[PDB]
Formats: C-alpha cells, structure tokens, sequence
C-alpha cells in the first residue's frame, strides 16, 4: 500500500524537543524527496525542509535552521524531524510529504507533493492532564418562541472533549463550538441548543460530556 | 524570497457553478506552481502539478492554467465535496512557499444572527470566576462584530471567540464569545451587555442582564 | 540552479560537459551534473571511479 | 556554447570562493578544453585545464 | 603604433605550401583573438580560423582543417597561417584581424574585428614569370571620336602598368582590370578616346611596364 | 552552418540620400552581427559592432539596428566617401560567416555606350592567335549585354569581359570584351560583329568588320 504513516500526537513542554517519524510504504523510498511542512492552528502551510532518502542530505528553511534536524533510516524506510527549544508558536500539525519520482536525470520541471502523511499534532504547553468543570448556560428569565440552552466545558487539558444532547437523540439545532486556549494553558468549549420556549419545564435537556484523557463522564440537565 | 498571493481570501458560490482561483508569484517561479485541496482535519491533497498537469485519482472538473507570474485553478462545476480550502505551492526554488489559501464556501442569502446572553452560573461564582457567554446563532455571511460592555465601559483583552463550520443543512455560521472575569471584578458591576453588529441587522442588537436579577 | 537537481545517481553507463556544483545557499549536497554530446543531462556520484576517470581525460 | 568562451585564464583562484566549476571537453565549436568557474559573487572566471592547482581544486570538490 | 603588419605577396605552385605572418604592434597582444579571413578575387570574405595569442590554441574552419595550421611566437608578437596542398581556388588576399579586448571573464556580447592587416596576396599557379606581348588596338577604317588602345597579353604574374604619351595623356583613358586566361597567363587592355581630326597629326603611344619580367615597351598606335 | 543574406546586391543613390542595407541570418546569431565597409584595394573597416554599438572614429551618419534574425545598416545622408561595398559579419558561433556584400553605387542618368570594334593586328596573326576586342565606352547603368557573332553564328565560351570602376567625374562604367580565336578558326570566317544591348540604346547596336578589309 502506497503510504506515509506518521508518529502519534505529542505534548511537550516549552524549551523541550520533539522527534516526529514518517514511515514510507508501497513505493521506491529512494525515488522521492521527503518534505516536512507544518500548519499552526487556523493558519497556512510552512515548509521546514526536506531530506534525500538515499544520502540523508537534508535541506532546511533558514527560519528553522539552528533548531531543526532531519534524518533517515533506510533499513526501516523512515524519516525523522527533530525540533528543539520548543515555544508556544511551534504548536502545529506537522506533515511529511513526497515529491517525485526522480532518477539520475535532472529537470527544470518538477512534480508536486502528491502524497502526504496523516499529520502529527505537537502541542507545546507547560500544562498537565486535567478534567473539565461543566456549567449550565441558561437564560436570566423565561420568555419569545425559541430559547437557547447550553453547557460550558471549562479548564481541561489536553483536547478533545465530546458533547452530545439527550444521549444522542437531540442533534438538530446543536452547535458545539471549537475549543479555545485560555491564558492558563487550559482549554474551554461551549455546546448550545435552540429549543421551543413552550417545551421548557416539560421536555428535559441534558448535555453529555466526555474527556477520555482524564476519564471524566458527566451528564448535566440544564 | 518568493511570496504567493492567493485571491480572493474567500469565494462564495453554489453547487454547479464554475470556480476560478488566483495565485500571483512575487517573481518568476517558471511553471513550478502546484494546486492543493484541504478539508477540515485532513492533510493537503494535490490536485494539479506543474501549472496544468493531471493527477492520478483527481476528477476531470479540476484544471489549471497560468502565465509565468499569474496562475489559475478552475473547478468546471462545483460538487458538494468541493467546498474546502485551496492552496497554491511553488517548488521552483527553496524554501518552498505556499499561498495564504482560498476558502470555497457555500453561497446563501444574508441571515441575521439570533443573539442570546447567558449569565455565569452560581456554581461557577462559588469557585471564584465568572464566564459570561454571548451566542450568535445561524448567521450569514461569516463577518460579525461582538462588543462586550460592563456598565457601559467597552471591554478588551478579556474575551475569546469561537465559530462553527458552515452548517450542512442551512449553510449558516454560529459564534460564541465568552467574557471571563474574576468574582471580585464581576461583583463590582451590575450591567453586562453583549452588542452584536452584522450585515443582516439594521443597526446593532444588544442583549443584557443585571447581576443578581 | 535554486534547489537540488540530483536526488539519485547513475548505476553503470558511458562525455562533453561536466559541471561540479558545490553546496550553496539553495542546496546542501555536492552535485556532479554531466551534459553529454547526446544533449542529455545526468547525475553522477562524485566519489565514483568512472567519474574521476572522465574528469581528467577531459583535463 | 558555440565558440571558445575563453581567450585568457586567471592565475590565483581562491577555492573558498568558487561556487561551481564547468569542464567543457573539445567540441565542434572549440577544439580545446575549457574550465569556467562560477563564484559565490555570481561572476564567472576561466581556469587552465592542464594547470596543477586547477586539477587539485576540481579533485577536492569531488570530496 | 596600433598595427597588424603582414608578410609580402607570394607566388606558389599547386601542391606547395605558404606561410603568411602577422606582426601585432602597439597593444596587449594576449588581449585580442587573431583571425585569418581570405578574399578570393572579386568575391566575399571567408573565415579560415583564429589563434589565442597566449596559449597558441587555434580554431579552424572544417573546410580548411586538414591543410591549415596557425601558430604564434610571443617573443616577436607574431602569428602565422600555414596553408598546405595549395589549389587554384586558394588564390586570394589573406587578411589577419583582431577581435577584443577580452580577459578571463567569459562573455556573450562580442566585439567586431576592429583592426585588420594590409592583407597578403597569395597566387597559386603552375605558370612561370613571363613578360607580355603588346598589340595595337586600331580601327579597321571617321565619326567624330575614335578609340585607340594597346592589348597587353600573356604575362605572369600581375601587375602591368600602362600610361599614354609618357603620362601626358590621362583624360579619356580606360585601363581595364586584367583577366586570367585558360593558359594561366594574364591579359589586359588600355584604351583612349580621341578626336577623329587628330589622327595622322597627333601621336598616341602606350607605355607598358611589367616589373617582374623587367619588360618596358613603348608602342605607337 | 550560418548563411547571412545581404539585400539588395546593389543600391543606386545620390549624395545626401538615406541608404538602408539588409542582412538576414539563416538562424539566430543573438545580436553578434557586425557591419564593415570595403573600398577597392583596402581591408574591410568596422563601422558598427554588436548590432547597434558605436565605433571609435566612425561618423554619426552610420547607425545599425536589428530584430533577432533581421539586421539593418542605415547611412543617414550619403557623403561621396560612402560609395563602397558593405558586409555584415556574424561571430556568435564558429565559423565566423559574412554576407555576400552590398555595393553602394553613385546614381546618375541613363547614358548609352559608345561602341568600338578592333580587329586583331597582323603582328598577332603571325604568332597564331587572333584577339578581337569590342569596347563599350562611358555607359550607365552597369547592366550591359555583349554578343559576339562570327558569320551571324552566336558565340559563347570564347570571350572574356572586363569592367572599370565607376568614373570619379562622370559616374559611368566602361567595358571591354575580347573574343580569342586561333588563326586557323579566324581565317575560316569573314564577318566579325559585336552586338551591344543596353537600356540607353533604343534597340541593339552592332559594330563589325570583314576579315582582311
């Protein structure tokens, strides 16, 4: 199978180092250049450098040269990316990609990066595993035709948290927002639902929260 | 170094329509300009290589063209699976450089947000923090301004915003803004308002509550 | 010219021009590019014996 | 490309400033061998193909 | 003085060899390429090849490669052109010319051949030095102006000089360029247009000089 | 190899007029095309180098231009010393190649030739050969046809013609044609004629004599 398989998600502390791997499969390893391209959350794509899977000769972006080292292991058909002196700014999804095939024939015309790995999320944080605190989102008074209700899932690490309503029976009108990173180094998200004003008192609305890293399961009727 | 400028930042179209995307290089990159598609949570997927060449597994609707310093990606007729982010990438010289991206969004009519404000819970207040949440439900287009006012004083640095992906059934967006204060700061004020500005609203809409009412 | 031209090098073959390119601000490896009489261009191993033979027979 | 590019050659080429060296074997437009060095400075200079310092610099470049 | 001085005229037999010299003066000899360009009588210009004054590395036209050799002598600042297996077709004026200045810097924008030597005539013939035979050109039988002349036939090599009345008659004179006959010998004619009335009274003499054979002739027509 | 084609072969103009000369290369010679002047008895003299550049000591009236494969030499206003042969020469590749040349001749009015025929001399006849000379005196333009007729039979291969350089004072040409026969062939015929065809003559002119008369 023609693949680029990468190592798993990493949580690293500022000043530390990360080593990401990329395992080539179902093709001539020696025939394609391997690039490392990173994507910061909500940003574009940034090239960090590449390596020749024959010689192990690596080429680096001057922005990362001083902190980055790329290596290869022909026996395993794997390439590595080591980033040092980690800063918050290095929190990104790191991708490996192949460009070729190329032989001993040079060309002024190049192929594109046709095959990418699944990516590796690297999180740079001084924080440790922590389960959230769930709070209701309820209006001040009782009204209008439609009411909004929700759950605030605050102060957890790392991502993700899953949120369902009425144990999965309520999907329509649900908005589970992307998590935000707070100045504390902990995550926070909110899930909301729009329901009819008439139903309040009679119909129940319960959010089901799951943070598998801390093994936190919570059900909250709002 | 090379700078690839993608235009426009966002393209709003309906399924079946023709999509035309621009990439302008700072200087010559010969014809070594490539086109990639990216869907949320997935790696970029190469569509067109060396300005106009075909890629294995890529549907016929996708084509590219260019004139040395100006490039174009054309999607003949948009399918639902074509709504995504598109990057152009140069590999003529090193470092490889990519453009800012172009988001191809589903077009719909202007829809005003339904605005809701939530006070902090007493269970939270007991812990020493107060989160005030303001919700902007099912709106179009994406551009929206939220302004927190505590006793008519404009706030800044103490709020964070989150936006959903365009809705699968109605093509709108939803947004939440959260104002975080300490119980000390929270308890020193009465009026907590959320002012919302959007194209769909004829003048801004305010939702408020009074602390302890 | 502005990146690396040679990923791999020739195995076992037969002249005209040979450009010896030292690593620079765009490439990190030594590239031995041979322009043939045939017009075609090839990447050769800088440490190879056939290479050291040709760059000399020409000199 | 279509005639002898070099009439004269340089004496003392600093090997720590040469970016690349081209070796042109005798062709249908130039019956001689020509050695042209491209500097980091961008400038191009000629070297004698039979010279010992030239054969050395070239040999040092293959390593 | 900025000059290119060449060796003198040469008469050679088919199959033989000629060595033409070109002495550079008043400039940096190694700074300019030296070309050899020939001009056959009444024809265009043909490049034969060049030489680098420093290295003595020479470049030749494939048409002449096998028979031509160019050399240089740095001590005299002279270049040589040696053409072998001479044929009739090699009868031409041979010029040396400089192109530059240039140095170790390769270029793609070339100068022209700004300085040429005075040329060297090389004559390829199996014929031997021979003076001409002079004949009168007189009409058979009065129509205002008459034409008279002298036919200077069968001489080798060129040139022949022709005057009329020991130089006193210059107006209306036409001395034609020599023609090469199938015999390998030259032939020219000199004519004069004079009034019909003057015939009988005024005398008309052509004075022929072929310095190679030391032939001086005066012929009253 | 490269072939430089000059046009026209001859250019007829008066002093003060503008002269435009063409040189067309068989294939690209970049801009390494040079212009030379040649006067009778002298070496070629470089006028313009690298398509349009100036040469030390060369007057301003001389200029050159060219568009990749087509070159031009322009002489703004002709001086008397400008009437000569002009060559174009390429040095982009080896071998260096030159064009066929363009002769720039002084223009004047049409002038018919004065034609004269001369029998061979008895002194020549005694030696075994007979040269019969026909003269075309002071004519314009250069194009002229001489036809020898021996007993009304048209001749060929047994004549040679010679032409003077354009006259310094009257701008005409003169030509001599010589028919060479053996005494044997000469003695077998009576009528020896020279037929002259020129623009200046309204129908051809014949000059003849009868052998031994």
């Amino acid at each position: 199978q023609v693949q680029l398989v990468q190592s798993g998600a990493e949580v690293k502390k500022p000043g530390a180092s990360v080593k990401v791997s990329c395992k080539a499969s179902g093709y001539e390893f020696t025939s394609y250049w391997i690039h490392w391209v990173r994507q910061a959350p909500g940003q574009g794509l940034e090239w960090m450098g590449n390596i020749s899977p024959n010689s192990g000769s690596a080429n680096y972006n001057e922005k990362f040269k001083s902190r980055v080292t790329m290596t290869r292991d022909t026996s395993t058909s794997t390439v590595y990316m080591e980033l040092s002196s980690l800063r918050s700014e290095d929190t990104a999804v790191y991708y490996c990609a192949r460009e070729g095939p190329y032989s001993y024939y040079p060309s002024r015309e190049y192929y594109g990066s046709d095959l990418w790995g699944q990516g590796t999320l690297v999180t740079v944080s001084s924080a440790s595993t922590k389960g959230p605190s769930v709070f209701p989102l309820a209006p001040c008074s009782r009204s209008e035709s439609t009411a909004a209700l929700g759950c605030l899932v605050k102060d957890y690490f790392p991502e993700p948290v899953t949120v369902s309503w009425n144990s999965g029976a309520l999907t329509s009108g649900v908005h589970t927002f992307p998590a935000v990173l707070q100045s504390s180094g902990l995550y926070s998200l909110s899930s909301v639902v729009t329901v009819p004003s008439s139903s309040l008192g009679t119909k129940t609305y319960t959010c089901n929260v799951d943070h598998k890293p801390s093994n936190t399961k919570v059900d909250k009727r709002v | 170094e090379i700078v690839l400028t993608q235009s426009p930042a966002t393209l709003s179209l309906s399924p079946g329509e023709r999509a035309t995307l621009s990439c302008r290089a700072s200087q010559s990159i010969s014809n070594n300009l490539h086109w990639y598609q990216q869907k949320p949570g997935q790696a970029p997927r190469l569509l067109i290589y060396y300005t106009s060449r075909s890629v294995s597994g890529i549907p016929a609707r996708f084509s590219g063209s260019g004139s040395g310093t100006d490039f174009t990606l054309t999607i003949s007729s948009l399918e639902p699976e074509d709504f995504a982010v598109y990057y152009c990438g140069q590999n003529n010289e090193w470092p490889e450089v990519f453009g800012g991206g172009t988001k191809v969004e589903i077009k719909r009519t202007v829809a005003a947000p339904s605005v809701f404000i939530f006070p902090p819970s007493d269970e939270q207040l007991k812990s020493g923090t107060a989160s005030v949440v303001c919700l902007l439900n099912n709106f179009y287009p994406r551009e929206a301004k939220v302004q927190w006012k505590v006793d008519n004083a404009l706030q800044s640095g103490n709020s964070q915003e989150s936006v959903t992906e365009q809705d699968s059934k109605d093509s709108t967006y939803s947004l939440s803004s959260t104002l975080t204060l300490s119980k000390a700061d929270y308890e020193k004020h009465k009026v907590y308002a959320c002012e919302v500005t959007h194209q769909g609203l004829s003048s801004p809409v305010t939702k408020s509550f009074n602390r302890g009412e | 010219e502005l990146r690396c031209q040679c990923l791999q090098t020739l195995h076992g073959i037969h002249i005209q021009s040979v450009n010896v390119k030292a690593p620079g601000p765009h490439c990190a490896q030594t590239e031995v590019i041979a322009t043939l009489k045939n017009g075609q261009k090839a990447c050769l191993n800088p440490a190879s014996p056939m290479v050291k033979k040709i760059i000399g027979k020409m000199l």
